[PDB]
DNA sequence: CGCCCGCTTCGGGGCAACCCTGCGTCTAATACAAATCCGGCAATGGAGTCAAGACCAGGTTCG
DNA sequence: CGAACCTGGTCTTGACTCCATTGCCGGATTTGTATTAGACTGGCAGGGTTGCCCCGAAGCGGGCG
């Protein structure tokens, strides 16, 4: 997962 | 009809108090190939010298103790299995026989 | 999974805690403090008779006297009709 | 990376996982294949459930037990060795396995094509010998040393060959002297000379044995020398004996390994940039198949280059271990254990690893160690994707163990199967029963079931009331059902809507939301008007009650999914609350007009007054309660509460007789008066016979001109009156009302004479077998027609069996013909007609053979129904795959293009005959241009809805084209805009700005498919959307002009005569089984044809028509050619749904010339992104890549989406997922299939931020008050 | 005018994916060691627990 | 308004009384490892079905002579  | 199972572990349900926790030290251990791993131990506890760290290999404590590196011998050698069933004179006999054999076979 | 939360039991347990706090605080300050520090209802650890005494500066006998008095007190149908359905 | 997983997912990136990460996730090398201490039943240390690694099995408890409370958390008991923490870290943590010899992940080796095979450029069947330890491979070589030293080296090779020759001629001399002494012994004494020559021949045979040994030794030496000369990396020294003889000589000049470590060494000694530049050169220059293979390798090569990956990750150095909870070992009650079937695979890998480790540490001969490494390779391969190569590893019962590649939940294999979901709570099903006393927005509901759905709600509501001291007593009280719980249940069920699925949920109305109201019994009483939507008769079908919980959920179920708000089908805007089977008959009987009936308007003065007029419907109903007026007798009421028809309105009143309290007289039945009291006040009078088509028209008029809350109430009223007058109809089926046509005998005897003479002619041999069959078939079709004609003319018009059918309620005339009359022909099991044929109506009863012949057709029908309902689901799944990401995103794109619709083509005599299929192509659209009249005034301007009035205005003005917007030309990049989509067929208004119109189109296309009885059917539709080349391919022209026709041997010979002209297009290999197009009359040689006229009969494949006539014609072809099918089966599907589908087909372009802009020729890319690339590249020097439109089928389009998270669930999950990894393709989570999976709220409906972030606060004026 | 020689089309083969035509015991233990456990007390020392009293210090009783 | 006595308890001392709870020691059982000496030296999955895609023949028409 990559938040931002 | 019902069939129930159960993992072999209880489920204690207190509240996750984030404030009142037993204080705890940190001991940084080193493996052999220059790896640093850290372990929160309880305060009153003899920080063990060695440790099977997360990395999977052995892990030593960062300080220097060396109470005993190994203090244990190999299990048994093929040399062992041979020696316990022959005499040194016999082994020397076969050795010198091989010596004469290679000699006469190669250089006449 | 026979080792899961019944999911009515969890909310029931929360309600139990809440009514229990209510009923305990229906009493004086020292009584509630003694009960909680005795049965770990605030820090999860039963604090012994002498530790309760030292946190109140009294004897083990003073602690046991207070707890026994409170114990006889709690055991009323008055203080118990609310609770009894939680078992 | 945000591993804690809370509400924040802007992307979800994949990528091939190197060992430096795999051993960074893990919390400890598991190094003993021990599961549980057989007796204590605790995890073993270093085992596949080791608490020391994976975590504690008991909440906040170490293994030795020296810590047991939350006060000791985050710390690790220094004797037992476990992080004292919550017992669900056994669900999250992972372990690794330090392999002894590296391994190749099977997804990168056995897949087709094999990505290892490409990145190394090796033949996969020569890669398998490399990694599975069957054949060596030279991994490195010291080119300069073999170069410079080669003089001396070949010198020693020559010296060695000459030593060969010395041994050779030594043998030669030996056998020579032996055989010469043999001759000296032969001739020295006398004997049979043939024996002496046998001695010579034996000596010479042994000498040729010598020369044979010499030749073989020379051959072997030459083989080894040539191999050493040509030695270079990536060679396969098969048979290992050349390698054995080799290595000892020149071992210091190269390196030759075997197995996965050899592949690792290669990929280490491998520059991706140089290789990719070589491939760029080859694709730039090399022609032929070489360019194809070079492109195919360049794919993975540029994949590794561009990304920040490294192909070294493909060879797996350390296997990771899934957390213990995801592969549990639970014990059923009673001592038995239930493993997860991965524990066995892991035990195999750990055992083989430890054995390899001990073999190496011991020192073992090369054969055994290679065998062990091969076993390790096979074991890890079975662990990852079972039985991919080899025979799957099996357990008991010869069932293959279920490895990790199979545990993926969605995991579509080559064929798209159903997901089948999650099994929600707050659910329940039952059998349904018709509920004819309910309102439209209600549902029966068994209180014994509502009391279990709403149990938490009722527990709360009766703890608020002082009925129970706690929650616990209320739970037990519901368990006992104490009496007042029911009265509480009513108050909790008030206003709380519940849903009602009905599997199979074909289309959007399968789920609807009613207001639950309690009912005795145990059947979910359903309202009878929604059975047409659910496709639900009451033959035992069962419905499912879900329950909405959240406040937003109740709002959705109340406003979006309520029943009374969903009247019109989303497929074609027709109404589905419309009356049907019973109520249609009811209203038909209620509104018909029976002349000569009781108390009619019988005007004859001079002997008495009129005696027909009734002073109002009140007096009329009083009369009809008495036995004077019949309900249907033509009368003359004097109404004051029903707006008269248009004509009488204009006549008597002029402006508008505001109905309300007026007066006027209309001659009708009383029945029509009671009927028009059902309809609203403002609605005009009807005064017709309420046939089903008329009722559909009336409800359309209502729904398109009135609010929905009035349409619902009027539908409900029509339902009630329909049933009530259905009962008084007397439609009963007594066998004295199945009247047989009284002259059936003579008709049958006539046609039997005809067919008998045909059969006798066959017996004459004048016509063959097939001729007589076809003749008899035609005779009996003629006979069936005559019988049906006679039958229909014989039944009176009030016959029940024909009243039902004529009223449009149910059943076509064929079924009445089969009841009385003739069954006609019965199909053979193969499909042909039986020339018998059946000659008895079911009223007469058949004979044995007759029934046995009928059974053929019956069972064929049922079996084909099964297969057809199974294939329609396949089509629907493909469509929802293709168009899941076509959602309205802008109120208007403001383009100017848009297709033009036919709209009632001119007539030859000179008139506007309305085009037949206007209601689906013209209705519900938004004009692009302005309809002008007489080349004069503007009759309908830009951006109107084209409903009934303006279509009628155009047919009045006499114009037969209207350029109207459509999703084919909506310019918004991210899906369609609205006004190009026109009206949504469900609401009647403009489509809102979240409607997942892609999914609606897919559903509406694949819903009526089950009715697609039938290339000419559902497979025609499917091969159309797939865009294969049909079997009946007919070539289309490429330029106008008369035709170059020819009829060669055993088939035709067609050629195009251009008009410029040029190279005449030659169509040689045609089939005699194909025919010329009859058009404009039939084609013949020398016929001037159009540009893309279809020559032969059949179906032009959309690829060719695309290549010929731009994307416009291919769109117009696909839409029309699907609509041909869906009309032929008598079905309405508004064209915009098919258009929304096709607009996905035509998204991409092919790249014939990359120019010099980052594009692989022969590849596929987006038109918008292609345009963007050229917009960028026109600056910084122009190399505009030559692009061409491609019409690619639905499946390939779906698979080539942008979101790997979605694209992996469609087809070949494993293959899509692995190369999504190799690209390292980050997903952005904009579709629907992604958000639905990861729980995030979907970007559609009420998920978009325009609606999802509304603020809501009381207006200041109301805040002041309270 | 006849002829080669790669380009292009279709066939055939070949293979990946899938499912049922698939789905018995193996000598024998002995000998030795080390570890792990359980079994009974000796140490307790702590944890509970009675009885009495001393603090009183605020009611209720008779003057 | 005061002396005499009861009574809430409020603790506090001393006084004991029992349970756990280390710790040792001694034998049981449990678990791991080493050793057996006539000769013995390469098995069976498994097979059928299906559908899709890669490589070779073969017109075959241009490039060629
Ligand atoms: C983490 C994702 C990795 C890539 C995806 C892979 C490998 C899956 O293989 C395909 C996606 C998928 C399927 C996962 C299933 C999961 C997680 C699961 O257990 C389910 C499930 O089995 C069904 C559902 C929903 C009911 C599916 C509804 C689909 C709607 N599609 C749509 O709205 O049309 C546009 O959710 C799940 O989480
Ligand atoms: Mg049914
Ligand atoms: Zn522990
Ligand atoms: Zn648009």
């Amino acid at each position: 997962v990559l938040s931002s | 009809r019902v069939l129930r199972g159960s993992r072999l572990g209880a489920v204690s349900y207190e509240t996750d108090r984030n404030h009142d926790l037993a204080p705890r030290q940190i001991a940084r251990y080193r493996t052999d190939n220059g790896e640093e791993f850290e372990v929160p131990f309880a305060d009153d506890a003899e920080i063990p010298g060695t440790w099977l760290c997360r990395n999977g290999m052995e892990g030593t404590l960062i300080e220097g103790d060396l109470p005993e590196p190994k203090k244990v011998k190999p299990p048994r050698t093929h040399w062992d299995m041979l020696l316990e069933r022959r005499s040194i004179e016999e082994l020397e006999e076969l050795l010198k026989e091989r010596l004469e054999l290679i000699r006469s076979r190669r250089r006449g | 999974d026979s080792e899961a939360v019944v999911a009515v039991d969890a909310v029931s347990f929360t309600l139990l805690q809440d009514q229990l706090q209510s009923v305990l605080d229906t009493l004086s300050e020292r009584e509630a403090g003694v009960v909680r520090l005795r049965f770990g209802l605030t820090d999860g650890q039963p604090r012994t008779l002498d530790e309760i005494g030292q946190v109140y500066g009294v004897t083990r006998e003073r602690i046991r006297q207070i707890e026994s008095k409170t114990m006889s007190k709690l055991r009323h149908p008055s203080r118990s009709q609310v609770l009894r359905d939680y078992l | 990376g945000a591993m804690l997983d809370v509400n924040f997912f802007d992307e979800l990136r994949i990528g091939l996982a190197t060992a430096e990460d795999i051993r960074q996730w893990s919390y400890g090398e598991v190094k003993k294949p021990e599961t549980i201490n057989y007796r204590t039943l605790k995890p073993e240390k270093d085992g596949l459930f080791c608490e020391k690694i994976f975590g504690p099995t008991r909440d906040w408890e170490c293994y030795c037990g020296k810590y047991k409370r939350v006060r000791f958390k985050g710390i690790i008991c220094e004797r037992c060795g476990v992080e004292v923490t919550r017992a669900k870290v056994r669900r999250e943590r992972m372990g690794h396995i330090e392999l002894a010899a590296p391994v190749t992940h099977i997804w990168y080796f056995k897949g087709v094509p094999s990505r290892l095979g490409y990145l190394l450029d090796l033949a996969p069947k020569d890669l398998e010998k490399i990694i599975y330890f069957a054949a060596y491979v030279i991994t490195s070589v010291d080119e300069e040393m073999r170069h410079n030293e080669l003089s001396t080296l070949e010198a020693e090779m020559a010296v060695e060959r000459k030593a060969v020759e010395d041994q050779r001629d030594g043998e030669l001399e030996a056998r020579a002297q032996k055989l010469e002494a043999d001759l000296a012994e032969l001739e020295a004494e006398g004997a049979k000379a043939d024996a002496r020559r046998k001695v010579r021949d034996g000596g010479e045979r042994e000498m040729r044995q010598i020369r044979d040994r010499a030749q073989r030794e020379l051959d072997r030496l030459e083989d080894i020398w040539s191999t050493f000369t040509k030695l270079a990396p990536k060679q396969l020294i098969v048979d290992e004996n050349l390698y054995r003889e080799l290595v000892d000589r020149y071992g210091e000049y190269f390196t030759g390994a075997m197995g996965a470590e050899s592949i690792q060494k290669l990929i280490e000694n491998f520059d991706i940039d140089a290789e990719a530049e070589s491939l760029r050169d080859v694709i730039r220059n090399g022609k032929g198949q070489k360019k194809l293979r070079a492109l195919k390798r360049l794919k993975v090569v540029a994949a590794f280059q561009q990304s920040g990956n490294s192909p070294m990750g493909m060879v797996l150095d350390a296997v990771p271990v899934i957390p213990p909870e995801l592969r549990p070992m639970v014990q059923l009650d009673g001592g038995r254990f239930a493993t997860s079937d991965l524990n066995d695979l892991y035990r195999r890998v750990i055992n083989r690893n430890n054995r390899l480790k001990r073999l190496i540490d011991l020192g073992a001969p090369e054969i055994i160690v290679n065998n062990e490494k091969r076993m390790l390779q096979e074991s890890v391969d079975a662990l990852f994707d079972n039985g991919r190569r080899g025979r799957p590893v099996t357990g008991p019962g010869n069932r293959p163990l279920k490895s990790l590649s199979d545990l993926l939940k969605g995991k579509q294999g080559r064929f798209r199967q159903n997901l089948l979901g999650k099994r929600v709570d707050y659910s329940g099903r039952s059998v349904i029963v018709v509920g004819p006393q309910l309102k439209l927005h209600q549902c029966g509901l068994p209180k014994l079931m509502a009391l279990e759905l709403f149990k938490p709600f009722v527990m709360k509501r009766l703890v608020d009331l002082n009925h129970a001291q706690n929650i616990k007593s209320a739970k037990r009280m519901v368990e006992r059902q104490r009496p007042q719980v029911w009265d509480v249940l009513e108050e909790v069920i008030a206003e709380h809507p519940v849903l009602l699925n009905r599997a199979p949920t074909l289309h959007r109305l399968g789920i609807q939301a009613f207001e639950p109201m309690l009912v005795e019994g145990k059947a979910i009483q359903l309202h009878p008007l929604v059975c047409e939507a659910f496709n639900a008769d009451f033959d035992g079908d069962q419905m499912a009650v879900h329950l909405p919980l959240s406040a937003e959920a109740q709002a959705e179920a109340r406003i979006l999914m309520l029943s009374s708000n969903n009247i019109l089908s989303p497929a074609s805007g027709r109404p589905l609350a419309m009356p049907r089977l019973d109520m249609v008959t009811g209203l038909y009987y209620l509104t018909t007009e029976v002349p000569g009936d009781t108390g009619e308007y019988q005007p004859a003065s001079g002997d008495h007054p009129e005696t027909g007029v009734y002073s109002s419907p009140a007096e009329a109903i009083m009369a009809a309660d008495r036995g004077v007026l019949s309900v249907r007798a033509k009368i003359k009421v004097r109404l004051t509460q029903l707006r008269p028809p248009v004509e009488i309105e204009a006549e008597l009143f002029g402006h508008s007789g505001w109905q309300p309290g007026d007066a006027w007289m209309a001659e009708t039945t009383l029945g029509r008066v009671m009927f028009n009291e059902l309809l609203p006040l403002g609605y005009p009078f009807v005064n017709k016979q309420m046939h089903k088509k008329v009722q559909a028209a009336i409800i359309n008029d209502l729904a398109e001109r009135y609010p929905m809350i009035v349409v619902a109430q009027t539908v409900d009223k029509l339902k009630d009156a329909g049933f009530y007058w259905a009962t008084r109809s007397g439609v009963t089926v007594s066998m004295a009302d199945v009247l047989v046509p009284p002259r059936k005998k003579e008709i049958l005897d006539h046609y039997e004479e005809r067919a008998d003479k045909v059969e006798k002619q066959f017996q004459r041999g004048a016509l063959n077998h097939d001729e007589r069959n076809e003749a008899l078939v035609e005779i009996w079709k003629e006979a069936t027609d005559e019988v049906g004609q006679a039958l229909r003319e014989h039944y009176p018009d009030d016959n029940p069996i024909i009243t039902i059918v004529d009223s449009g309620a149910t059943g076509n005339f064929t079924q009445t013909r089969t009841l009385a009359g003739m069954k006609g022909l019965v199909t053979n099991p193969k499909g042909e007609f039986i020339p018998r044929p059946v000659k008895s109506s079911f009223r007469e009863g058949l004979t044995v053979l007759e029934y046995f012949i009928n059974t053929h057709g019956a069972r064929k029908g049922l079996a084909d129904t099964a297969l057809r309902t199974a294939d329609s689901g396949y089509l629907t799944r493909r469509l929802v795959d293709v168009s899941q990401d076509v959602i309205v995103r802008e109120h208007d794109c403001q383009t100017e293009r848009g297709i033009v619709v036919e709209l009632a083509e001119r007539a030859p005599d000179g008139t506007l005959i309305r085009d037949p299929y206007i209601e689906t192509s013209a209705y519900a659209r938004t004009l692009g241009t302005d309809a002008v009249d007489e080349a004069g005034n503007v009759i309908v301007e830009r951006g109107q809805d084209l409903g009934d009035p303006e279509i009628d205005a155009l047919l009045a003005a006499g114009i037969t084209q209207v350029k109207v917007r459509s999703v084919l030309t909506c310019a918004t990049s991210t899906g369609v805009c609205a006004t190009c989509y026109g009206r949504s067929m469900a609401t009647g208004k403009l489509v809102d700005i979240g409607e997942a119109v892609g999914i609606v189109a897919a559903q509406s296309i694949g819903e009526p498919g089950t009715q697609l009885t039938m290339t000419g059917g559902l497979p025609r539709v499917q091969e159309l959307f797939e865009a294969r080349v049909p079997r009946g391919k007919a070539p289309i022209a490429d330029v106008t002009g008369r035709v170059r026709l020819e009829d060669g041997e055993r088939f035709y010979k067609i050629t195009i005569v251009p008009d410029d002209g040029g190279e005449e297009v030659v169509y040689d290999k045609i089939s005699k089984r194909q025919r010329l197009r009859v058009f404009k009359r039939v084609l013949s040689d020398g016929d001037h044809v159009e540009v893309g006229q279809q020559l032969m009969e059949g179906s032009a494949d959309p690829h060719e028509v695309l290549r010929v006539q731009g994307p416009r014609e291919v769109q117009i072809h696909l839409v029309r050619e699907v609509q041909e099918v869906y009309r032929a089966q008598g079905v309405s599907i508004h064209d915009k749904h098919i258009e929304v589908i096709v607009r996905q087909m035509l998204r991409r372009v092919t790249i014939i010339d990359s120019g010099s802009t980052e594009f692989l020729p022969g590849s596929l890319i987006d038109r918008a992104e292609f345009e963007a690339e050229n917009r960028r590249v026109v600056a910084e020097g122009g190399e505009p890549a030559a692009g061409r439109p491609v019409l690619m089928g639905i499946t390939k389009a779906s698979l080539a989406t942008d979101s790997w998270l979605s694209a992996a669930s469609f087809q070949e999950t494993t293959r899509v997922l692995t190369d999504a990894a190799i690209n390292c393709r980050s997903d952005k989570l904009n579709g629907l299939k992604e958000n639905v999976i990861i729980g995030k709220l979907i970007p559609a409906g009420t998920g978009i931020n325009r609606y999802r972030n509304i603020a809501v606060q009381p207006t200041e004026e109301a805040r002041a008050a309270a």
